């Protein structure tokens, strides 16, 4: 009963990992991204 | 001559085009993917 709730219950370390890797990419890029977007309309501004 | 500006009505032309591009890669970049709607591919979209 012991081995069948582990199995049932714990995770994959590599899944996650795996996971948690590709969303701090992601949230990298759009942190960045929002900067720009924001800059953007601030030199349509500046041209004008 | 004095009336219209024909000249900036051809230049109002290439802004927007390249700033489709523009909130296409930014959208595509914050996404992580490439299609994000069916309209860039449907075949991939399905698949």
């Amino acid at each position: 009963l012991t081995s069948a709730r582990s199995r049932i219950e714990d995770s994959d370390y590599a899944t996650e990992v795996s996971n948690m890797s590709r969303a701090q990419i992601l949230q990298q890029a759009g942190t960045s991204v929002l900067a720009q977007a924001n800059q953007v309309p601030q030199n349509v501004l500046s041209l004008l | 001559v004095i009336n219209t500006n024909s000249l900036s009505l051809l230049t109002q032309n290439n802004l927007n085009k390249s700033q489709s591009a523009l909130g296409t890669a930014i959208e595509r970049l914050s996404s992580g993917l490439r299609i994000n709607s069916a309209k860039d591919d449907a075949a991939g979209q399905a698949i």
